[PDB]
């Protein structure tokens, strides 16, 4: 779960 | 025409100011949209682009650390701004994660974002 | 943090960077020619609190290829990691984008890689 | 297959491919001009046992830009996934490399993306 | 020139044949080296390169399924062969894994490999 | 380049 | 991943 | 291009 794609 | 609020296809928001000296500064907000989802960005752009109807080159970086969380990674976006009727910023990006030496091959992802002034659904 | 200072690539370019406590990177990129006409401003960001398991320190930076002497109507971003130790290095992949008309957008973006070290 | 057949991008090119039971992709890529001089051989590979949970099917293919009529001294590879359904598509990222001298290797490789659909 | 046995920096082996028709065919052997680690490759190359000292463009694809295992991904390598004393194939690669739509945006890794004839 | 020709 | 197995 | 000049 990376922040760029959350 | 660069300065303002832009949105990519996933709903993230790029809040940017284009300085007279070629500086880009601002905030990147992931699609979740809360306080924990805001990150500082800095970059550069061509402050005297060609008048032949070419786009304006630009780039920026976000390191994915804020006061709430740290993803130990950074993403750079390289691209160009295309003005006019429906303005857009077309980019490609690289996201690199800090890894050990043995894991350096899953350290970098690549992809592409299109930013417009209109938010999609 | 270990990053502040001067770094060299194998082609003969130099970059002089200061890592700020807050995660900022600011500096100068100098091309292999080395003169005033070859100096460009850089700005970027780095993870100011990296993991302590031996992982590298993620970072990235941008140069727009315009100074007071010339304009190549392009920008490069480097995305990478700093690896500390006696033989410190910064390992990167880069994207160079040129401004183009819409029809020529297909040739807008080159990709490559660079490794910077503390010694020439 | 869901992959065998004809696929179109938004710029006008057409990819005609057969997906073999053993994981082979073979076919022809035709540029926008639609001419006999615009047809080029393609070959590639795809996962012939993909997950059945809605995940895409990984695939890639290569075109070298030489036919009996012209030679652009370059090769493109596309890397991406097939997504089936009523709005089936193949989403790719591509790398175009031109032959260069050692000195000029920096400009050897362009990067970009293409989406192919079953309808034009 | 191209046809032969090549090695990358990590210990993999690239066994290739360059045909008169522009075809590349062969086998990619990962660093382990056992039977489960051999994969089919196919690709294309410029069979009539410039004679001005330029390299020969080429590319090839491996899908990461063999008769023993399946990693639901494929890698493409794009690059050029530079011949002579100390022949090398310099490449950039893209590894795409099959994902759901929600995870597409993290589907593709990029990196670079250099292949030589000495291990 | 043929990939992009019209 | 196989491509990088040791 | 400046980034690769000599």
């Amino acid at each position: 779960s990376h922040p760029q794609f959350e | 025409g660069i300065t303002g609020t832009w949105y990519n296809q996933l709903g993230s928001t790029f809040i940017v100011t284009a300085g007279a000296d070629g500086a880009l500064t601002g905030t990147y907000v992931t699609a979740r949209g809360n306080a924990e989802s805001r990150y500082v960005l800095t970059g550069r752009y061509d402050s005297a682009p060609a008048t032949d109807g070419s786009g304006t080159a630009l780039g920026w970086t976000v390191a994915w650390k804020n006061n709430y969380r740290n993803a130990h990674s950074a993403t750079t976006w390289s691209g160009q701004y295309v003005g006019g009727a429906e303005a857009r910023i077309n980019t490609q990006w690289l996201l690199t994660s800090g890894t050990t030496e043995a894991n350096a091959w899953k350290s970098t992802l690549v992809g592409h974002d299109t930013f417009t002034k209109v938010k999609p659904s």
